[PDB]
This record gives C-alpha cells, sequence and structure tokens, in this order.
C-alpha cells in the first residue's frame, strides 16, 4: 500500500513538475514581450502549484519515512529469526526468508521463521 | 519498370462489392491434375466467381454464381467423406456449403460449361467468422474444417458433420486462426495479445499447450510446411512481423515502419530460410528473406490476400485481390530504364504564342520599374460620427477601422463588410469621448478602409487601402471657465488686423478675455488685444497652450475667409520658447531611464526565481526526504519582489505613457511656433510634423528621443551644414537609446539657429 | 529565434466523447487483461491522459504478478513522457529480461 | 591532392552525353524558355497582388514574430534604401481575421525613415480562438496619397498555446 501510494503521488507530483517548468518559460516569455499582466497571471499559477506541490512533498515524505520504517521492520524481522539459530541452520533460514519475500508467500515465511 | 508490378491477366470485380481474407483462393477445385491454378473469389455481397486467366478476354471468367447470403474465405481442399478429390468450401456468416465445380467441354471455346453441386451443408448456430481446413490429428486424405465465431467459440467439423465445438478461454474479438500440421496445434491470436497454441486431442476433450505474447494484435498467421527441416509459424500483426518455433518463442522478428496488410510466405530458395512477401496499405509488396529485403514492389491497389501460383504455364505469378473489388495477376518488373528526355521531334515548343506572352509579360515589368469615396461627418452635438463610403466597383473584405488618439475613446472601432454591388452606400456610426485627465495632442481623427479588388489575375483580390480624417470640436474636450491674471508663462500672436471678440470666435463659450478649462482641471486664459493687435496664450502647462493656440488660428482663419479679405498672417515675431520645451523632453527621458533601470531588476529578480525553482524541483524529483532548508522562504521573498517590481513597471509606463502625450502637444506647438516664427510654408511644415512627431507610443526598441534625434541630425546633415568636420563629428545618428538629452537639445537649439539665418529645408 | 530552428515543428513550453476517463473504475477493467490492454492503449495514445494511463498499468501489472513484458514497456513509457528517465529505464531493463523485442531496445535507447 | 574520383556511372553520363548532346541541347533549351516564361508571370503577379516585401521608391521591410502564448510581439524591421532620400508619408496597416487576432492598433504611421536606420515599429498580436487556430496575417506599408500598397509582407502566426 505505501508503495502504489508513493507511485501515485510521484506522477503527480512530476506532472505538476513539468507544469511549474512550462509556466516558467510561458512566465518568462511574457516578461520579454513586456506584458506585465500575463507575467503576474503566470507567476500567481505558478505560486498556486508551489504550493500544491509543498503539501504533496509532505505527505509523500511522510509516507516514504514509515515505508522504510516498514522496510527496516521487515529485515530486522529476518535477522531476529535467523539470529535465533546457531551455525548454518541461521544462514539457511536468511535464504529461505528473503526467497519468501519475493514469492509473497507470508504464511510459508512465517513458517520458516517458526520451525526452520 | 524497375520495381513495378508489371501486369498480367487483371479486372475488375462488380460493382461496389467488398471482399476481405479468406476470398482469394487459388487451387485446382477443377481437379484436372495438370498443375495450372484457378482463381476463386468470393465477396460478401454474395457473389461466388471462378477463373481460368488467360494472358480483359471475355472467355477468362469460368462461372459468376450468386448465392444469397454473404460468402466468407473460400477454401480448397478434401471436404468430401468419399474421394480425394478438391472440393471448394464457402462460408456464409451462419451457413457452411460444400461445392464441386465439375466443368463440362462443348465443341468451341465457349460451349463448355461449369456446374457448382451442393455437396453438403450445414445450419450454422453461432455467426462464423473464418475457418481453417486441415488433416487434424494424424488423418490422411482428409482435410477436415474448424470454423472460429464471432464471439470466441470454435466448432470443427469432420468433413461430413458436426464433430464439436469448444469455447476459446478468454477471447473478445476473434483473431486469425490457423493449424500446424507439424505440431497438430491450432494457433490463434486472442484480443490480449498472446499467440496461443493449443493441441488438438487436448480441445476434442473439453487447455493451453504454449503462449507467446506478442507486442500486438495479428491480422494473419500462415503456419508453412513445404520445408521439413526446420518448422515455423508465421504471425504478421499490425505492427510487427515475428517467425515463431515450435516450442513457442521467437525464432526471428522485424519491426516493420509500415502498416501491413497481407502476407504469404511462398517457396523458399537457400537451405532453411523462407521466402516471405507482405503487401502494405502504402500499395507495395515486399520480399524478404525472413528478415532481409531481397525485392519490392509498387502495387497498384491495397493487396488483401495476396496469393502465388502458377497461371497457364508461367510459375508464381502473383495474384492481388483489393477489397473494393479489383483483381490482378502480375509478375515482377526487373527492367531498369534510362532516365532521359523523350526524343519527340513532332512536339516542338512553340514559339509565337509563348513569346506574345513573354513579351506581355516583360513589358509589364520593364514598364512598373520607371474605386471608394469615404467621408466622415460630426454631429454638433461624446459627439457621435457617422462614415459614409461609397463604391464604383464592386468591392470585398471590406474593413472600417477608426483611430483618434489615446485619449478619446471610440464606442466603436472595427467594422466589417462584405462584398458589395457597385454604386452601393454604406453607413457606420460611432460615439467619440474623452476618457482620461490629460488633453488629447489633437482633436483630428483617421478612418481607414482596407479592400479587395477580385482580378482575374488573383480572384481572391488585390488589396487597397483608402482613409479619411474628421475633425472633432472643442466642446467635447473643453468648457467654458473661470480666467485668471497671471499664469507661469504665455505666448503672443500678432495678426495684421484688428483683435476680434473671442464671442465671434469661439461663439461656444460665453467679453474680449476668455478662459477654458478642459476636462482635467488645467486651465487656460485667451487674451485679445485693446491697443495692439495680438493675441496671448497662457497658462501654467506648455501642453495647455497647444490646443487652445491651434483652434484660436484656426478660428481667425476661418472667420476672415468668411469675410472674403484674403491678405492675413499669424506672425509671432518673437522668440521660440526651447526652454519650456526642454524641460517635457527631460521628463520624459527620466522616465524612460527609470523605465530601463526597473527593467534589469526585474531581470534579476527572475533568474534568482528561476535558480531557486530549479532547486526546488530537484528537491521534489528526490526520492529521499530532506529539509527544506528554508528554500521556500527565499522563494516566498523573491516572488514579493517580482510582484513588486512588475507594478512599478506597470506604473512607471502608465507614466511614460502620459509624458509621451504631453510631450506631443508641446512639440505640436513648438512646430507650429517655428512656421510662423518664419514664413514655414506647406513643405517644411510637413517635413518638421514628420521629424519631430515619429510615433504614439514607446516601446522597448525604438523611442521618441533617438528617432527625432536621428531625424534632426540627418535634416541638419543633407541641408543645413555646409562643414563636413562637423557633419562627421557632432551630425551622425543612431538609433539606440542615449545616455543623457544633450545632443537632441543642441541639435534642435542649432536647428533653430540655422533656420533664423536663413537656411531653408529640403530633402534630397 | 525562430519557432522551427531547433526542432521539425515549432518549439512548445511543455511536450460527444466516447468514454469518459473520471467514470471508469480502472481497479475493475486490471482485471480484464483484454479489456485492459486496448483501454490502456486508448488513454495513453488517443487522450493522452498519462496519469490515469499509469495507474491502470500498474493495477494491470499488479495483477500479471510482474511477469508480462508489455505492461512495463507501457508504464516505461509513461514514466518516459512523465519525465522520469531512471524509473522508465528500470522498467524498460526489466522487460528485457522477461523477452527481448526490437521496441524495448529502441525504447531503452 | 583531394582531386575526387570517378565511377562506372560517370563514364555511363558522359557516354549518353556523347552520343545524345543535340537532344539534351534543345530540351535544356526548351526547358529554359519554359522556366523564363513561368518566372516573369509569377513576377508579374507578384508585381500585381505587391507581394514582394523589398520593393525609385526604395523600401525594405520584413516582420518577426515572437513568443509563445496566446500574446505575440510582432515587429516590423523597416529599412529605407537609398543613398541620401528620406521618406515622408508612410503608413503601414494590417489584415488579419478579426476573431482569431485581437490587434489593438491595426494602422499607423511610421516615422521619417532616414536612409541606413533599421526601424523596428513593434505591435503586440492576441490570439483569441479557445482552440488552436494558426491564420496568416498580412502587412501593407503604402503612402498616405495612394492607395495601392507600396509593398506588402506576410506572417504565419504560429499556434496559441493558450488556456
Amino acid at each position: 500500500e505505501y508503495h502504489s501510494v508513493h507511485q501515485k503521488l510521484s506522477a503527480d507530483m512530476a506532472d505538476n513538475s513539468n507544469l511549474i517548468r512550462s509556466l516558467l518559460v510561458q512566465a518568462e516569455d511574457a516578461r520579454l514581450m513586456r506584458d506585465m499582466k500575463t507575467m503576474k497571471n503566470r507567476y500567481k499559477e505558478l505560486y498556486d502549484l508551489n504550493k500544491d506541490l509543498l503539501n504533496g512533498y509532505k505527505i509523500r515524505c511522510n509516507n516514504h519515512t514509515e515505508l522504510l520504517g516498514s522496510l527496516k521492520a521487515v529485515n530486522q524481522a529476518i535477522q531476529r529469526a535467523g539470529h535465533l539459530r546457531v551455525g548454518k541452520p541461521k544462514n539457511q533460514v536468511i535464504t529461505a526468508c528473503r526467497d519468501a519475500i519475493r514469492s509473497n508467500n507470508i504464511n510459508m515465511l512465517f513458517r520458516i521463521m517458526r520451525v526452520g | 519498370s524497375l520495381f513495378k508490378a508489371r501486369d498480367w491477366w487483371s479486372t475488375v470485380l462488380g460493382d461496389k462489392e467488398e471482399f476481405d481474407q479468406g476470398c482469394l483462393c487459388l487451387a485446382d477445385v477443377d481437379n484436372t491434375g495438370n498443375g495450372q491454378d484457378k482463381i476463386i473469389v468470393g465477396s460478401f455481397m454474395g457473389y461466388l466467381r471462378i477463373f481460368n486467366p488467360h494472358p480483359a478476354q471475355a472467355e477468362d471468367l469460368l462461372l459468376e454464381v450468386h448465392l444469397r447470403d454473404p460468402i466468407l474465405q473460400v477454401e480448397v481442399g478434401k471436404f468430401v467423406s468419399g474421394t480425394e478429390m478438391l472440393h471448394l468450401a464457402v462460408l456464409h456468416s451462419r451457413k457452411l456449403c460444400v461445392y464441386s465445380v465439375s466443368g463440362t467441354l462443348g465443341n468451341v471455346e465457349h460451349g463448355n460449361q461449369y456446374q457448382i453441386k451442393l455437396m453438403y451443408e450445414h445450419n450454422l448456430q453461432r455467426t462464423a467468422c473464418n475457418m481453417t481446413y486441415g488433416s487434424f490429428g494424424g488423418v490422411k486424405g482428409r482435410d477436415l474444417i474448424c470454423i472460429q465465431s464471432v464471439d470466441g467459440m470454435l466448432m470443427v467439423f469432420e468433413q461430413e458433420s458436426y464433430a464439436f465445438g469448444r469455447f476459446l478461454p478468454g477471447s473478445l474479438l476473434p483473431g486469425p486462426l490457423a493449424y500446424s500440421s507439424r505440431t497438430d496445434s491450432f494457433i490463434t491470436v486472442s484480443s490480449c495479445h498472446q499467440v496461443e497454441s493449443y493441441k488438438y486431442q487436448v480441445l476434442a476433450f473439453a487447455v493451453v499447450d504454449w503462449t507467446l505474447n506478442i507486442g500486438e494484435q495479428a491480422i494473419d498467421i500462415c503456419i508453412v510446411s513445404f520445408i521439413q527441416s526446420a518448422s515455423s509459424v508465421f504471425v504478421l500483426g499490425e505492427r510487427n512481423f515475428f517467425c515463431l518455433k515450435d516450442n513457442g518463442q521467437i525464432q526471428f522478428m522485424k519491426k516493420l515502419d509500415y502498416s501491413p496488410s497481407c502476407f504469404l510466405p511462398y517457396c523458399s530458395v537457400s537451405e532453411g530460410t523462407i521466402n516471405t512477401l507482405i503487401g502494405n496499405h502504402n500499395n507495395m509488396l515486399h520480399i524478404y528473406q525472413d528478415v532481409t529485403l531481397k525485392w519490392a514492389t509498387q502495387l497498384p491497389h491495397v493487396p488483401v490476400a495476396v496469393r502465388v501460383g502458377c497461371l497457364h504455364d508461367l510459375k508464381g505469378v502473383i495474384v492481388t485481390l483489393s477489397d473494393d473489388g479489383h483483381l490482378q495477376c502480375s509478375y515482377l518488373g526487373t527492367d531498369p530504364s534510362l532516365f532521359q528526355a523523350p526524343k519527340v521531334e513532332s512536339r516542338e515548343l512553340n514559339y509565337d504564342e509563348l513569346d506574345m506572352e513573354l513579351k506581355e509579360l516583360q513589358k509589364v515589368i520593364k514598364n512598373v520599374n520607371k474605386d471608394l469615396k469615404v467621408s466622415a461627418m460630426v454631429s454638433p452635438n461624446s459627439v457621435t460620427v457617422k462614415v459614409t463610403l461609397k463604391n464604383r466597383v464592386a468591392l470585398q473584405k471590406i474593413k472600417l477601422s477608426i483611430y483618434v488618439q489615446p485619449p478619446l475613446v471610440l464606442t466603436g472601432d472595427q467594422f466589417t463588410f462584405e462584398f458589395m454591388a457597385p454604386e452601393m452606400t454604406r453607413t457606420v456610426g460611432f460615439s467619440v469621448y474623452l476618457k482620461g485627465s490629460y488633453s488629447p495632442p489633437e482633436l483630428e481623427g483617421n478612418a481607414v478602409v482596407s479592400y479587395s479588388r477580385p482580378t482575374e489575375r488573383n480572384p481572391d483580390g488585390i488589396p487597397r487601402v483608402s482613409q479619411c480624417k474628421f475633425r472633432l470640436p472643442l466642446k467635447l474636450v473643453c468648457l467654458p471657465g473661470q480666467p485668471s491674471k497671471t499664469a507661469s508663462h504665455k505666448l503672443t500672436i500678432d495678426t495684421n488686423k484688428s483683435p476680434v471678440s473671442l464671442l465671434s470666435l469661439f461663439p461656444g463659450f460665453a467679453v474680449n478675455v476668455m478662459g477654458f478649462r478642459f476636462l482635467g482641471g488645467s486651465q487656460v486664459t485667451l487674451l485679445a488685444s485693446k491697443t495692439s493687435q495680438r493675441y496671448r496664450i497662457q497658462s501654467e502647462q506648455f501642453e495647455d497652450l497647444w490646443l487652445i493656440t491651434n483652434e484660436l488660428i484656426i478660428r481667425l482663419q476661418e472667420y476672415f475667409e468668411k469675410q472674403g479679405i484674403k491678405d492675413f498672417t499669424c506672425s509671432f515675431s518673437g522668440s521660440v520658447p526651447l526652454e519650456e520645451y526642454f524641460e517635457l523632453i527631460d521628463h520624459h527621458f527620466e522616465l524612460r531611464i527609470n523605465g530601463e533601470k526597473l527593467e534589469e531588476l526585474l531581470s534579476e529578480r527572475a533568474v534568482q526565481f528561476r535558480a531557486i525553482q530549479r532547486r526546488l524541483l530537484t528537491r521534489f524529483k528526490d526520492k529521499t526526504p530532506a529539509p527544506l532548508q528554508h528554500l521556500d522562504t527565499l522563494l516566498d521573498g523573491t516572488y514579493k519582489q517580482v510582484i513588486a517590481l512588475a507594478d512599478a513597471v506597470e506604473e512607471n509606463q502608465d507614466n511614460l505613457f502620459q509624458s509621451f502625450t504631453r510631450l506631443k502637444s508641446a512639440t505640436h506647438l513648438v512646430i507650429l511656433l517655428i512656421g510662423l516664427w518664419q514664413k514655414l510654408s506647406a513643405d517644411q511644415i510637413a517635413i518638421l510634423e514628420a521629424a519631430f512627431l515619429p510615433l504614439q507610443q514607446d516601446t522597448q526598441e525604438l523611442g521618441w528621443e533617438e528617432t527625432v534625434d536621428a531625424a534632426l541630425s540627418h535634416l541638419l546633415k543633407t541641408c543645413l551644414s555646409k562643414s563636413s568636420k562637423e557633419q562627421a563629428l557632432n551630425l551622425n545618428s543612431q538609433l539606440g537609446i542615449p545616455k543623457d538629452t544633450s545632443q537632441l537639445k543642441k541639435h534642435i537649439t542649432l536647428f533653430c539657429d540655422r533656420l533664423a539665418k536663413g537656411g531653408r529645408l529640403c530633402l534630397s | 529565434t525562430p519557432r522551427t530552428a531547433y526542432t521539425a515543428r515549432p518549439i512548445a513550453s511543455s511536450s460527444g466523447p466516447f468514454i469518459n476517463l473520471s467514470r471508469l473504475n480502472l481497479a475493475k477493467y486490471a482485471q480484464k487483461p483484454k479489456l485492459a490492454k486496448a483501454l490502456f492503449e486508448y488513454i495513453f495514445h488517443h487522450e493522452n491522459d498519462v496519469k490515469t494511463a499509469l495507474d491502470l498499468a500498474a493495477l494491470s501489472t499488479e495483477h500479471s504478478q510482474y511477469k508480462d513484458w508489455w505492461w512495463k514497456v507501457q508504464i516505461g513509457k509513461c514514466y518516459y513522457r512523465l519525465g522520469l528517465y531512471r524509473e522508465a529505464e528500470k522498467q524498460f531493463k526489466s522487460a528485457l529480461k522477461q523477452q527481448e523485442m526490437v521496441d524495448t531496445f529502441l525504447y531503452l535507447a | 591532392l583531394n582531386v575526387p574520383r570517378k565511377t562506372r556511372l560517370y563514364v555511363d553520363q558522359t557516354l549518353r552525353e556523347r552520343e545524345a548532346g543535340t537532344a539534351m541541347h534543345r530540351t535544356f533549351q526548351a526547358d529554359l524558355y519554359l522556366l523564363r516564361l513561368r518566372a516573369a508571370r509569377a513576377y508579374v503577379q507578384a508585381l500585381e497582388s505587391s507581394l514582394s516585401p523589398v520593393s525609385r521608391e526604395p523600401l525594405k521591410l520584413h516582420a518577426v514574430v515572437q513568443g509563445l502564448g496566446p500574446t505575440f510581439k510582432l515587429t516590423l524591421h523597416l529599412q529605407n534604401t537609398s543613398t541620401a532620400r528620406p521618406i515622408l508619408g508612410l503608413v503601414v496597416c494590417f489584415l488579419y481575421n478579426e476573431v482569431l487576432y485581437a490587434l489593438p492598433r491595426a494602422f499607423f504611421k511610421v516615422p521619417l525613415l532616414v536612409p541606413g536606420l533599421n526601424y523596428p515599429l513593434e505591435t503586440f498580436v492576441k490570439s483569441l480562438s479557445d482552440k488552436g487556430i494558426s491564420d496568416i496575417i498580412k502587412v501593407l506599408v503604402l503612402r498616405e496619397g495612394q492607395s495601392t500598397p507600396l509593398l506588402s509582407a506576410h506572417i504565419n502566426m504560429p499556434m496559441s498555446e493558450g488556456l
């Protein structure tokens, strides 16, 4: 879910950044031709887009922090499952655990960290 | 002829009929056994036609039978339960019909008839879309038929009756179906881009033997098997061209840059390879050796379902059939033909008529190198002006616009007339009123029509332009007001007559001392004389003097014309002002310099904003979180600076425009006082009006200062100077914004001086 | 400068209706790939709605468990014309790993 | 040296020229006659419509358009090209489609043109169509006592990129 939300927000922010670049170029042209009204209009549009983008930036930053916490939690879980076993029976678990995440077999994953 | 498909027996096949794939079949439906094939074509209009072409001719068409229901995918195979003789299958949308083309002979080329017998039929529950035929399983001497449906289902007939029928798993739009015999598999292309092969016995038992996700949906699939060494399966998409192995993976692929419509891997040449030929929607055939183009030809029509066959002792003739109704057997053209101008001694260049036309045109050329009336009427009363225009010749695309001045505003600007018959009048009416505070430089206004004359040479019409100028009254911008005894400055005009009552010159403003107030507050005083013969104009603003002075002189002229007397002057012997005129110039130039400074500051503010914006965009594109480091605060500050500077530039532009209008009024007055201070005729007054009144709006590339300076430097250069040293040192002209107004003022004073000594203006 | 001095076409600052894009739930058309493929081609090449196209393509790719190179190539194209090049090169590389095609090679180029 | 090389194409072409030179000469002279005819025709048609931006009576004008967006800056570079003779009475009139472009001052006098200086006279064209429509704009420079344009120019206005 965090992954999908990050992807959506990234696409949205990319769209808004393209809008801002076009606006910057569009705004510059008005200034060059000395059309001050349309220049002020472009800068108002840029201000509004920047505020929207900063709101999206806060949202995306909080989501990314939560996702990094979740990833570190998953990896610490793998390491605490393997850490419970000495010698070779440790290594196996780790490998299996990773091979249980790339396949999303969560029940079998838990069975690897339960019995080994 | 090179790279063209040279023609063989060719024909058009009906009356706006329509065909598709499967229509064109080419085999021995006659079961002669000699090898020569026979063309078979059936449209979904109904007619089934069979031809035995010979290298247009009447007896080529074997038969042209007509069946009621449409025809889809005529085929030729062993579709009869008993014998091993080829039979012709006709698939109507909801019908199957096996026939037999039996040809009996008479004792003449055209005494031989052909009978098609209904061997058997099959009512189709579902609506058929297309079919394939082959020896399903490992049977020999039989040609079973697997028909598809428009809704996915595929039904198999074992050459006699309804064997079975199974639904295709997950298909919406039915694609091309084929049957591979080296793998005994039905291969189709589902709507979801999957080329899928099903083993026959798997479907018979109802699943997917294998799939391959090609990039598109295929138009055709042709499993070819004349090579028993390495089997392959060809799949022509609508954007690509694949040749797949028998296990399911791409053996090779071509990324075509055109839009294919049909293809046919025919007999091969080398070891392992397979020649193939594909037909563009750009009217071409391409002949690949499995990836590599070996030849290309320009087809006449868009080929649908090409075939290659031996027709009348010529092996490998290409038979194409369009979907409109054309059909053509053809052979490649391999004749490189010299590129050379045709020798046509008979066809000569007719020098007489051509030389006549050339003499006419050259006469026009060497000659040139050596229709509508407009009128304006102003009402005597926001005054309503009415403009009437009347044409002599019929005119088209007429546009009438009116231009008065910056301060004065019109209730209507542009009027569009379309074509008008000759001797037709058109009247327009608009209203002009003052909007602002400062009085306009002059009350006169212009009205311009741009029209077109339709001519034989240019049926769209040569454009012409004609104008007329009206004169607005003081009652639109002024009012009678209280006079003052003293004002900042004043000038005089001494006529050679008696001081006339100002009530007679300016009757609209009800003594011999009058006062005026324009809309805007400013006031002017007009003093007649008692002992002398001079009139005095006084105010605080040098601009204010111009309108009242112009109107005074004009009313004097008109009045003394009404009295019929012919000698009348407005001498003004004295001192041309040249000092209250320079201060307005300096104000204008200070505003210009302030504007340039404001703009070069706005440039830096915009650059800062862009840099901070790029930084923020970089922080946005980045995944990792990070403190904004108050970059948003710097952005807000820069944005506030930019808005402040933009408002400042707007206000400076407005101030500059006001200063320019006031300067226009002042220079009007100065040209008037120079044309009176010396006996200047109309020509020199026109030269001065052209040099001193160059434009009605400043722009960031041309302003009043540079233009009037260049004009005055040139006028002094070519007319009023005789020393070349000064001509090259001081009297130079450029069109760049100066850094000081001292050169302009020096040139103006020098102009008045060299006019005082007795100089006169000229052009050459 | 002249508008067509750096491109074959004049430069631009940024590089009834059959179906309304705001009415359909892309989470339900993603389940049906036969509809989803043509619907994505419509959204992308006819309407030019890169964000909704990317939403549909993401739901479709997650429905196929990331095993069809076509949806990867389409997501990569959505990215490439959104501005994200590396995020598109990732999908193009992952599509080349699935099945080599001239399309993906030219896309990476 | 870098003296070029000649292939079989060149010797075959020279052999064709040596064997069929007369027909080439005759047909090229015929083509040249027809080309003179058509060039004179088009020159006369241009003189009729007065569409040459370069045309005793010396002048030279060309119109440059700048800017994307609904507002374009249209600057006419006009120039008097003579030894020493100014041009007093001239005026510029614009021809546009009043439903697509809003020209504030579609007609204005020009300053006294001093021989040798390029005068940039600029205006602000503005696209009014909500849909992108590119329409031509004509410019006519003409005397004030005459009705036939002294010269003309054309500008294909680019697309609006509006809002």
